């Protein structure tokens, strides 16, 4: 029978470790070898999170080191912790594998989005059809506000583009933006190539850049602390992990250079819109231009449906007149 | 000129003329679109249905609430609500009558912006005002001091007012009211095997909530009584002739109001919110707030809520203070009553927002004029 | 003197747009968008004022 | 219902098993329903022939993906409710914000109904459209998912701490068949 | 001009004019071919008899139903039915008359496709429409809502219509009707 498993743990933690161990579909010696070799193929964020959440405790390590009987009498959990205690700097190796996989995940997460945000700022500073379209909106608004204090102006802010769909006609179906695009479909079609410049401003950030920047800075700080602990550790851990740490710190330093470039382009976009930089001129401008591009394409689609319905109504009227 | 009072709450709209007691047009604020596609002829079928007409044909209509937790989501649906309550229910022009409007406290300001823009551009008025529902509930209470718990369909808010001076830092808003109680009741009727998954069934479960549900004086004693005996079980006939019978779910539904951990909300009950809003005030005025606890809104129309509220406040407060719950039978209509009281005031006639003020200041004077 | 300010006065009453008026000196800055638009060599798109007077005017 | 468009009538219970075998063999989840419908309308590349046990051969086209599209678009049968990706996103938004990042990267799909060979990329696309671009979206799709509940039961069978959790005959005689409510969740 | 209402039912075809009360030509849809040998020379010996003439001479004719359970099987036979009810029964020009046609629910689509092809190409029309039979039965009832149990000669279907709107998920088709009752009686 042998029920005396001499397990120093309780039931729940040994239960969760027996849940955790059985998904590897192999012996715990292979698990201890993969910890010692630093192999990150089978070790994603969640597995190493569960492994750090099922760490051995101080009295558990003391009872394992005071165990003087036969090691086959132990359970698989206590034998796995003895294999884990056999690895020198095992928690350091687990933290290196977790931080390397998490650093690769956060870098592949943030860096194309940060390149999208930088390309969005570069296309918002330099846009081709945007001054001609803003001059047309300015001339139409100066005709519309003739005789009021808002009229006879030489410009407007970027929040006016959100307010274009607020003004509607007598029918309350064709807006100001819909009428301007119905006129621009006939006269100046190059303004319909406005989203091709705004396609890198399309989809915005969609995120808070301070959240990913604080996560990137905290990950870089954790990588620096980890590289300092590996530099205090043995040379096997150094030859295992120092090149990966150096590549991760170098890529996050390139990410911080990219974030400083986004700050410089944010100040340039604040000076572009003639607004102070103390207000949010970064995420509000991305959300404003994303909503402007979505309303622009929706005005194109609704004017297309309006012209198709008018042509189908003309065809139905001609077919009723012929019959 | 007869002023208008149009309480546009989240679930229902109570509109009518000022200087009146009973609200003239009470109808639910639902917009019914046709769920299934079909053109036919139908002798001029309507493309959308408002309120009682949407309630009548609700089996084949997708029902949309334009207001969620006191905040207007679909503004065109709200414009259709406004067009039906101006032209069909009351049958009055907007440009020949001033119209007082209500608002929950701690509203985001763009709702007030678009409300002012719609009420001056497309449904243009000679004058309008945007007010606070708890102030009108205290006007229907008739006193000047006291704290008001106003619980509509999405918003339950506690507002203390001393001598006509509302304290803005002590206003406490919790987004838990009768729609969330209806959604919790739809969640808990599936224990007995009855399934309600559509929005038309939400009206049936809401009618079950309005008729059969009640506030327990003690939750654990009522739970032990319902577990022991079936004397608290009540039957209800469904519109297809089926009869259901429910036990503890009569009083399990309002206990979300006193214990929001049932639906996983981490906030405390409305009694603790009331006690924290009273204790956020100055220490000199708290005795008037304990004696003038005013309950309004239709969510507080369950026939055990004043006794349970008095029990929980007297458990929370020091015992030397006199605990009094002001619970009128007309607390459902009290916001519209106080709106008629405020619009009937001759001193309030200097406080209206004119069309010329809207033209001069843009859509921005309503933050400076209204509180 | 610029092309965009040369607006013919409407005979009928026109509907009012809402925007916050920029100053003329800020908009005619050399880094600003509108100083190149105030130049006559830029493409001055003339609005069809007859269509806006036909459509967007106030009904009596 | 939709196999009668081409004229293959099925009214009996054995025909339900035959169409169930057809659904298990031929049907698949489309990545984009409108492009697949336009392609099936344009060219007959997706048309596949099935041989019935009597010897007759049928051929179906767009219905290989129109049948699991009811999983994403439940208004096809008139079941007016949200899609299963929308059901998943609303179940995620019912949770706390602290634990949402864990659930975004741990989307396990079980059952044989999820054994269509297009479901993971479409499900990741729909969740990535529904969720914001903050957190990592990862769909867990094991090949042995159809028996996985049984497999998990076998995982729960041999464990050492499960011996106290067994509902005995004596506990059944003591507490009726009602200790399963207070013991199991 | 005057529209034409022609119910091409499974057993019987009922044709007539729009706005009229009783259908003008009610006749069973059968095709009668001679099965024995003809011995008299001349005398207008046709190779196919249609409808009431096929009903009259039915002792020497093999009879074929072109519609089987709401599905047109032989399209040439249905072409002969349509030519007979257009040119012999009603005696109208199809190029100057709109035409309504009736169809069973849950019917295969290519039947409707070939009906559109024959009624636009063979008998070309100014206009045509294809309508569900239960909708027409509720319109003859005059009430806006209800449920129609329509059982012809080939198809028995249950269709509920509420406030003029059809609910397609509850449409229930069963191919058990009076021809199968006739075969069970035989
Ligand atoms: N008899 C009742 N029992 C319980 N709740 C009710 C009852 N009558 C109305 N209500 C609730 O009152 C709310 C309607 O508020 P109402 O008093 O009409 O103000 P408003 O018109 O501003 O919404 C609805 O949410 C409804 O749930
Ligand atoms: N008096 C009657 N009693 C019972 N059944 C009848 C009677 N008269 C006709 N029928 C049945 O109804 C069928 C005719 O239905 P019909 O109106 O032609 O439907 P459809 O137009 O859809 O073919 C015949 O086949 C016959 O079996
Ligand atoms: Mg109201
Ligand atoms: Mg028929």
């Amino acid at each position: 029978k042998e029920p005396k498993e001499i397990t120093f743990l309780d039931a729940k933690k040994s239960l969760n470790l027996n849940i955790f161990l059985k998904q590897f579909k192999c012996s715990n010696e292979e698990v201890a070898a993969m910890i010692r070799a630093g192999d990150t193929t089978k070790f994603d964020v969640e597995v190493l999170k569960q492994l750090l959440k099922l760490l051995p405790e101080k009295h558990e390590i003391e009872n394992l080191r005071a165990f003087t009987e036969e090691r086959a009498k132990l359970a698989s959990a206590d034998h796995f912790y003895l294999l884990l205690l056999a690895i020198p700097c095992y928690q350091l190796r687990i933290e290196c594998m977790l931080l390397c996989e998490g650093a690769a995940a956060v870098l592949d997460m943030v860096r194309p989005k940060a390149q999208l945000v930088l390309a969005a700022c570069e296309s918002l500073l330099t846009s081709r059809q945007l001054p001609i379209f803003c001059q047309l909106i300015l001339r139409i608004g100066n005709f519309l506000n003739y005789g009021s204090h808002t009229g006879d102006a030489d410009g407007f802010k970027i929040s006016t583009l959100l307010k274009l769909t607020e003004t509607k006609s007598q029918q309350n179906r064709v807006t100001l933006l819909h009428h301007v695009l119905e006129e621009a479909e006939k006269s100046h079609p190059d303004l319909l190539q406005l989203p091709r410049d705004l396609e890198q401003p399309s989809q915005a950030a969609g995120i808070n850049l301070e959240i990913i920047r604080s996560e990137a800075s905290s990950n870089l700080k954790k990588l620096l602390e980890t590289e300092r602990k590996v530099s205090a550790s043995v040379a096997e851990v150094q030859e295992q992990y120092t090149e990966r740490l150096q590549a991760s710190i170098s890529a996050f330093r390139a990410l911080d250079e990219l974030f400083e470039a986004i700050e410089q382009k944010q100040r340039e976009l604040a000076d572009y819109l003639c607004e102070d930089a103390q207000q949010l001129s970064l995420e509000d401008t991305f959300s404003t231009m994303k909503a402007f591009r979505d309303l622009f394409l929706r005005a194109l689609k609704e004017n297309k449906d309006r012209k198709e319905q008018a042509a189908k109504a003309e065809r139905r009227k001609q077919q009723l007149a012929e019959e | 000129t007869t002023a208008l009072v149009c309480d546009n709450g989240s679930g229902l709209v109570k509109a009518g003329f000022a200087g009146d007691d009973a609200p003239r047009a009470v109808f639910p604020s639902i917009v019914g679109r046709p769920r299934h596609q079909g053109v036919m002829v139908g002798m001029g079928q309507k493309d959308s249905y408002v309120g009682d007409e949407a309630q009548s044909k609700r089996g084949i209509l997708t029902l949309k609430y334009p207001i969620e937790h006191g905040i207007i989501t679909n503004w065109d649906d709200m414009e259709k609500i406004w067009h039906h309550t101006f032209y069909n229910e009351l049958r009055v022009a907007p440009e020949e009558h001033p119209t007082l409007l209500t608002e929950a406290p701690l509203n985001p300001k763009a709702n007030r912006e678009k409300m002012t823009q719609i009420m001056f551009e497309t449904f243009n008025v000679p004058a309008m005002y945007v007010a606070i529902q708890a102030v009108l509930s205290l006007y229907a209470s008739g006193r000047t001091t006291g704290i008001v718990l106003d619980s509509g369909d999405g918003v339950t808010h506690n507002v203390p007012i001393y001598e006509g001076y509302a304290l803005p830092h002590a206003i406490m808003r919790l987004d838990l009211a009768g729609r969330d109680l209806t959604d919790y009741l739809m969640k808990i009727l599936t224990e007995r095997g009855y399934s309600f998954v559509t929005t038309a069934e939400r009206e049936i479960v809401r009618d079950i909530k309005e008729k059969l549900c009640y506030v327990a004086l003690d939750f654990e004693n009522e739970m032990a009584t319902a577990a022991s005996s079936s004397s608290l079980e009540k039957s209800y006939e469904l519109p297809d002739g089926q009869v259901i019978t429910i036990g503890n779910e009569r009083f399990r539904c309002p206990e979300t109001l006193f214990q929001p951990s049932f639906i996983g909300m981490e906030s405390a009950g409305i009694h603790e919110t009331t006690y924290n809003s009273i204790m956020k005030c100055d220490i000199d005025i708290r005795k008037d707030l304990y004696a003038n606890n005013v309950m309004s809104g239709g969510t507080t129309m369950y026939p055990g809520i004043a006794d349970r509220m008095q029990k929980e406040i007297t458990a929370l407060a020091p015992s030397t203070m006199k605990i009094k719950i002001i619970a009128p039978p007309e607390r459902k209509y009290s916001v519209w009553i106080g709106g008629s009281i405020l619009a009937s005031l001759s001193t309030f006639q200097q406080m209206w927002i004119t069309k010329q003020e809207y033209d001069e200041a843009g859509p921005s004077i309503v933050h400076r004029k209204c509180f | 003197v610029p092309s965009h300010r040369r607006v013919n006065p409407p005979t009928l009453r026109m509907k009012k747009l809402n925007w916050q008026k920029l100053p003329s000196n800020v908009a005619r800055e050399h880094n600003s968008m509108w100083a190149s638009l105030s130049s006559p060599d830029a493409e001055a798109v003339e609005p069809d004022f007859s269509s806006i007077e036909r459509l967007f005017s106030f009904p009596a």
